[PDB]
């Protein structure tokens, strides 16, 4: 599919609201598992379960593995700008 | 195991 940009605001006390698996040690990008009623990314829209994460913030996931990745992830607060694209 | 899927 095409990739695409989705912006979306987390407040420090928030979760992102989406599980992710994947990861370079399994060969498959880091993919969204799951959407989570209620949270920053079902409020804003533009996710989708089985889009794969390339950036965050600019920061490359394309090459993380799972743990690093969720670093990655956690570590974003306020404005979190995804790159995504449906694999 | 080592497959998993975590919330964020």
């Amino acid at each position: 599919g095409p990739i695409r940009k989705v912006l979306l605001l987390k407040e420090d006390h928030e979760g992102l609201g989406i599980s992710i698996t994947g990861g370079k040690e399994h060969g498959v990008p880091i993919l969204i598992s799951e959407i989570h009623p209620g949270q920053p990314a079902d409020r804003c829209g533009g996710l989708h379960v089985g889009d794969a994460i390339l950036a965050v913030n600019g920061v490359n996931l394309r090459d993380t593995k799972h743990k690093e990745a969720v670093t990655i992830l956690s570590q974003q607060r306020g404005e979190i700008e995804f790159e995504v694209v449906y694999v | 195991t080592q497959n998993i899927c975590t919330r964020i």
